[PDB]
């Protein structure tokens, strides 16, 4: 019932590769 | 795919296999969206942190497939890539924001019982289906367990998860160009994409017009099918303006 | 124009083994 992602169009933080067990 | 089952023949006729010429191996999933355009994740083609940088001539597309390894004569169709388009603002340095790529086939593929394009969502479709707890479907030939490949294409159905729950399951910065899906630890069911499934489609069947829509692209996760973790998917509708100007 | 309708399912009025699970999740209750 609650939106899981917004319905508009497209217009720091840790990098994925540093996470143990990251799945790419 | 973890905790999935064999797909049925013809179940996912948009499923595309991105196959590394040498060494011979499954690179990623992808999806057929027209007779000449294939949609995938950008990080399948370009991920500097792991020295990944694939051009058109490195890759073959195999369409119509079911077996992971057997040549399916008069069923599967092989194709070569005319041009690869990676989103200009794809963020490989951090969190895989805008993890999307398009690939143009050198010749258009004839459709068949086993080869057929998926729809891309409209605003009305995205609004009606992209709700928390609604289930999408993920397909691929990726691994069955965390870090052991299946004989044939695997399928799993997974619920979209509330955005604050997604963000709280991970230390990564989550953007409006991502959604996450998966069951929660107390939900009894499980399932996830895994290594090898990346770039494949997360699709949903409209109860309104009976068509399957690609709502997401298998983008990333932490482990495979871990309790309290969830798979993250490229939010295809939000990037439709870029998909537009490529074609 | 024909997108997302599968020759071996929707075009033949046949459901696959689990698409009902999807439809059933779209109903709120
Ligand atoms: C990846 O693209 C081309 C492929 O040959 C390569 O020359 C270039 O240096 C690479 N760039 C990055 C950012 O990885
Ligand atoms: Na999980």
């Amino acid at each position: 019932g609650e939106p899981g992602a917004p319905i508009d169009f497209d217009e720091g933080g840790t990098p994925l590769h540093e996470i143990p067990g990251i799945r790419l | 795919i973890v905790e999935g089952s064999d797909a049925e023949i013809g179940m996912s006729p948009w499923q595309v296999m991105l196959f590394r010429k040498s060494p011979q191996e499954l690179l990623c999933g992808a999806s057929l969206i027209s007779d000449r355009w294939v949609l995938t994740a950008a990080h399948c083609l370009l991920y500097p942190p792991w020295d990944k940088n694939f051009t058109e001539n490195d890759l073959l597309v195999r369409i119509g497939k079911h077996s992971r390894t057997r040549y399916e004569r008069n069923i599967e169709k092989i194709s070569m890539l005319e041009k690869i388009y990676i989103h200009p603002r794809y963020n490989w340095r951090e969190n895989l924001d805008r993890d999307i790529a398009l690939m143009k086939l050198k010749k258009p593929v004839a459709f068949s019982d086993y080869i057929h394009p998926v729809c891309l969502p409209d605003r009305e479709t995205a609004a009606s289906l992209l709700q928390a707890g609604y289930k999408g479907r993920v397909t691929g030939w990726g691994n069955l367990k965390e870090t052991g490949q299946p004989s044939v294409l695997q399928v799993v159905n997974l619920p979209i998860v509330e955005r604050p729950v997604c963000k709280d399951s991970t230390r990564i910065r989550i953007t409006d160009n991502m959604f996450c899906a998966g069951y929660k630890p107390d939900e009894g069911k499980r399932g996830d994409a895994c290594e090898g499934d990346s770039g494949g489609p997360f699709v949903m069947k409209s109860p309104f017009n009976n068509r399957w829509y690609q709502m997401g692209i298998v983008s990333w996760g932490e482990g495979c099918d871990r309790d309290g973790k969830y798979g993250f998917y490229t939010h295809v509708f939000r990037l439709k303006k870029w998909i537009q100007k490529v074609i | 124009a024909d997108c997302g309708l599968r020759p071996l399912f929707e075009k033949k009025s046949l459901e696959d083994k689990t698409e009902r699970e999807l439809l059933e999740s779209y109903i709120d209750g």
